[PDB]
């Protein structure tokens, strides 16, 4: 007539670390750790992220015409940039506070573009036909932007211009222009010893003075084009006039509020699945409140750690015997 | 015994709504509790065990909650196939009981 | 205490419970979880695990930041910020991993010796014990006083 | 892969006896616990009966009580549910069920992870 208490073991070989001890064997252990990706740029949540393929940031706002698919894509949960991402700006130029773009672009699937100063709606003597280069070669024939328009003398005297555009679409709209900065090519292309350009908003406020260079060619272009941008509000106005080197923007972005997400650097294949985590090596799954996968992570992510191994115990001593 | 009581008994709504489901007890159940799926002629499906935790390969749009007294089956956004008859369980001690059923009909 | 101590051996044929019993009536044997204290300790290591993972409260951030060849300093500084809480996260991390593990097994060592002594609670004379934490009965006991003590429900002392 | 496969589920008449069966694949059977639970036919699940791993304990619903027995086989790994004195209450569509495994014990009472494609009892 014996009664026995005791407790429980297996066969079990799960180790977990005390503070006062090592490698306990113990009968069942929990990780919170998430070391598991599997290559796949998933869609996280449901909108298909956005590769831009050969095309980076640049390329894809300006419309190289090398980038022309992108034009399609009216929303996107994430914005995918690869190793090969460099059709940017054919005619080379300084496209100023890229970063800070890059960075407002980070915000929602907000697209809508539409256009503002329609191609042959609003330049009278303005040739609208010049735009060209062996620059933004289409395969092999010259061409240029398909957001930008470039404007010209008549070859031999430049008249005047000034064109504004009032906010009537209900969110904030990126506006993207250019100065071009060509006097063998200045006297020639617009005839005018002095130009300026001049954007004037209640937010953006500065003209430029055009320069005169022989810049090192790139894609054989010795003169070249700055592209700048700004953000215009609901109802306030922007405004444009120049004496010359305008390369007049042709039709811009209305962006919009919501829900914000990021952008990336990998070189994975798109696939179909969700996720509320998203690396750029992988996807995972946010259950596990820790990762040592990847620092950069887009979502609602598991906190990075430079753990290895996150050991919970949950049973107890495993003595066999 | 112990006596489960889902609310509502029914329930129609479109895709993409919040859902919300009560299961509801008497005693200190804790989070004894596990919410099954079931589609006409088709036997259960455990989705949530312990009250919270998500089963798996159950998508992470299923969720649960509640604790000792007051227990809610929550989904977030509602697909196609979710449409289902739902049904709570009582795990603390025997014997083991369920509700009378929550269903997902179309809006 | 009680694991790693006099009670020098689990039960592998017990794989209903954490914590329970072994009984030798003569009139059969086996092993028989006590399901009360296995409950509860399993609402509490749930509730633990739970509470490390729930009160990691996260929203939608991206980390990525590009900064130019003249912002380095700003780059550095977006790095000090990043791996600072890399480091703090790591290590309250490590920290509380190793404290809650230690917890947890005293936790199941101090479950299994509050079951002997709550046996103990009950058995004093008809019982010797027998220092592998295990009771011989004093007098003749059934198929039934082997319950009674197992529901908390024993008899005259 | 893992699964359970019922049987033993057909027309009978009130005060006779039947056998349900339910054969385990994929899992170590002997060392769970299991359920046999009814979806009364109208009506939501209902459990009826239980069992542990080695079949000693036996843990039944008030209203089968002293009227079914439940029992199970660990060389054929099958569930066996022998219904004894039925009567047109009992007309249900039988469910097999595993209640599930937790940390590091395969525990009785929990919810159910596996269940057979249900098996109908009618009783006219
Ligand atoms: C031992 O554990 C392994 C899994 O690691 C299992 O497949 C095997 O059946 C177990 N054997 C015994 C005797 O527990």
């Amino acid at each position: 007539d014996t009664i026995c208490v005791g407790y429980h073991a297996n066969n079990s070989t799960d180790t977990v670390d005390t503070i006062l001890e090592k490698n306990v064997t113990v009968t069942h252990s929990v990780n919170l750790l998430e070391d598991s990706h599997n290559g796949k740029l998933c869609s996280l949540n449901g909108k298909s992220p956005l590769q831009l393929g050969n095309c980076n940031v640049a390329g894809w706002i300006l419309g190289n015409p090398e980038c022309d698919l992108l034009l399609t894509a009216d929303s996107w949960s994430y914005i995918i940039e690869t190793s090969n991402s460099k059709n940017g700006a054919c005619y080379p130029g300084e496209f100023t506070d890229y970063e800070e773009l890059r960075e407002q672009l980070s915000t929602v699937s907000s697209f809508e573009r539409f256009e503002i100063f329609p191609k042959a709606t609003s330049w009278p003597n303005h040739d609208t036909t010049k735009g060209t280069t062996v620059a933004c070669s289409h395969s092999g024939a010259k061409s240029f932007y398909r957001n930008l328009l470039w404007i010209v003398q008549k070859e031999n005297s430049y008249p005047k211009l000034s064109n504004s555009y009032t906010n009537n679409k209900g969110k904030r709209v990126l506006v993207i222009w250019g100065v071009h900065h060509p006097y063998r090519d200045q006297q020639a292309l617009y005839r005018n010893n002095h130009t300026y350009v001049s954007v004037e908003s209640s937010k953006y406020y500065q003209r430029f003075t055009p320069e005169i260079v022989a810049r090192p060619k790139v894609r054989e272009q010795a003169g070249r084009i700055n592209y700048y941008w700004t953000l215009l509000d609901q109802g306030d106005t922007i405004t444009f006039e120049a004496t010359g080197n305008l390369i007049a923007p042709w039709h811009a972005f209305a962006l919009k509020k919501g829900s914000s997400s990021g952008m990336m650097v990998s070189d994975a294949q798109v696939h179909n699945c969700t996720t509320k985590c998203q690396t750029p090596h992988g996807a995972l799954k946010s259950n596990l409140p820790f990762q040592n996968v990847h620092p950069i992570t887009i979502g609602e992510c598991p906190k990075y750690v430079k753990s290895t191994q996150l050991r919970m115990a949950t049973g107890l001593r495993n003595i066999p015997s | 015994e112990i006596v489960l009581t889902q609310s509502p008994s029914s329930v129609s709504a479109s895709v993409g709504d919040r859902v919300t489901i009560t299961c509801r007890a008497t005693q200190g159940i804790s989070s004894w509790l596990a919410w099954y799926q079931q589609k006409p002629g088709k036997p259960p499906k455990l989705l949530i065990f312990g009250a919270s935790s998500l089963q798996s390969g159950v998508p992470s749009r299923f969720s649960g909650s509640g604790s000792g007294t007051d227990f809610t089956l929550t989904i977030s956004s509602l697909q196609p196939e979710d449409f289902a008859t739902y049904f709570c369980q009582q795990a603390h001690s025997f014997p083991l009981t369920f509700g009378g059923g929550t269903k997902v009909e179309i809006k | 205490g009680a694991i790693a101590g006099f009670i020098e051996g689990g039960w592998t044929g017990m794989i209903d419970g954490w914590y329970g019993y072994h009984h030798q009536n003569e009139h059969g044997s086996g092993y028989a979880a006590d399901q009360k204290s296995t409950q509860i300790a399993i609402d509490g290591i749930r509730n633990k695990v739970n509470s490390v993972i729930e009160k990691m409260n996260i929203q939608f951030t991206s980390v990525g930041k590009e900064f130019n060849s003249l912002e380095k300093r700003m780059e550095n500084l977006n790095k000090k910020v990043d791996d600072g809480f890399l480091d703090v996260w790591t290590y309250n991390a490590e920290l509380l991993i190793l404290l809650e593990n230690e917890r947890t097994l005293d936790y199941h060592d101090f479950n299994v010796k509050n079951l002997y002594e709550k046996v103990k609670s009950q058995l004093r004379n008809n019982a010797k014990e027998i220092g592998n934490g295990c009771f011989e009965f004093y007098h003749k006991c059934d198929n039934e006083c082997m319950e009674s003590v197992k529901n908390g429900t024993y008899n005259y002392p | 892969q893992v699964q359970l496969v019922e049987s033993g589920g057909g027309v009978v008449q009130p005060g006779r006896s039947l056998r349900l069966s339910c054969a385990a694949s994929g899992f170590p059977f002997s060392s769970y616990g299991m359920h046999w639970v009814r979806q009364a036919p109208g009506k939501g699940l209902e459990w009826v009966a239980g069992v542990s791993y080695d079949g000693s304990y036996k843990y039944y619903a008030d209203s089968v009580k002293g009227r079914f027995t439940i029992s199970r086989d660990s060389s054929k790994s099958t569930l066996y549910l022998q219904m004894n004195s039925l009567r047109p209450e009992d007309t249900a569509v039988y469910y097999c069920a595993r209640p599930s495994a937790i940390f590091g014990i395969y525990i009785i009472l929990n919810g159910l992870d596996v269940w057979g494609q249900g098996t109908t009892v009618t009783v006219s």
